[PDB]
C-alpha cells in the first residue's frame, strides 16, 4: 500500500476504512 | 500515540490496523 | 444543537467533532 | 447500539457525546 | 463539548451537523 | 461539467468548492 | 428547494452557483 | 467572522450556532 | 483490513487512501 | 466495475489497490 | 465560479464533483 | 501536474476538468 500523513478527521476516516466493523478507537492523547 | 504515528510522522494502512478493536 | 441522521463514515466524522481532543471510540454491531 | 440507531433512526449530539474518551 | 480549529470544507461540515434543518450561511468575507 | 447527486453533507461540499470565497447559504426544506 | 432536489432527483454546478453570497 | 473566530482562532460548537439561521 | 461498501464519493476517498502518491484512475461505469 | 461493484455489494483495499497508478 | 487551494483527499473529491461519469485521473507524481 | 496547479497553486473548477476522461 502506502505510507502518508493523516491528521485530524482524516486519520479518524483512515481508521474507520481499515477497521469498520471491528471497531477502533481514536485516543490523540495517547 | 496514533497521532505522532500517523500525523506528525507518516503510517501505513497496516499500522492503522494497530488502533483497532 | 438537531438531531442527526448519521450512516457510515458520517458518523465517526460527528464523533471527532463532538469529542475533539478526549477522542471517541467507535463500536459498531457485529 | 449508537452506529446503528444514528443510521437507522436519528441520533443527538448528547448521545453522541457518551462516546468520547 | 470541546473548541478545536476548523478551517474550509471541515468548516462548512460542522456548520451542517450543528444546525442541519434550520439552515446556515457561510459568508467567509465575513 | 455533469450532474449531481448529492445528499445530506454532500450537498454543503458541493456549495463550498462551487462558491469559494463568496461564501454560500444552505436553506433545506422544513 | 435546492437541498431536496439535488437529493431526489439531480442538480447542476449552476443551480448551486446560485446559492452563493 | 466565522474565519477568525473558527478557523484562525478556535471555537465551540456553541459558538457555531451563531452561524445557524 | 475489512471489506468496504462505498459509494459515490466515499469510493474515491477509499482510493486516495490505498493508493497515496501512486495516484489513481477512477472509472465508473457509462 | 469496481465503482458499481464496491456500492451495490463490497469490495475489498486489495480490489481497490488495482486502480492505483 | 472561483479559484481556491484543493490539496489531498479534498482534491479528489473535487475531481469527483466535476468529473463525475466521465471518471478521472489523479496522478500527483504527475 | 494536478497538484502543482491545484494544491500548490490554485486552480478553478474548469481547471480541474483538465484531468477528467
Ligand atoms: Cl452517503
Ligand atoms: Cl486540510
Ligand atoms: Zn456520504
Ligand atoms: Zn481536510
Amino acid at each position: 500500500f502506502v505510507n502518508q500523513h493523516l491528521c485530524g478527521s482524516h486519520l479518524v476516516e483512515a481508521l474507520y476504512l481499515v477497521c469498520g466493523e471491528r471497531g477502533f478507537f481514536y485516543t490523540p492523547k495517547t | 500515540g496514533i497521532v505522532e504515528q500517523c500525523c506528525t510522522s507518516i503510517c501505513s494502512l497496516y499500522q492503522l490496523e494497530n488502533y483497532c478493536n
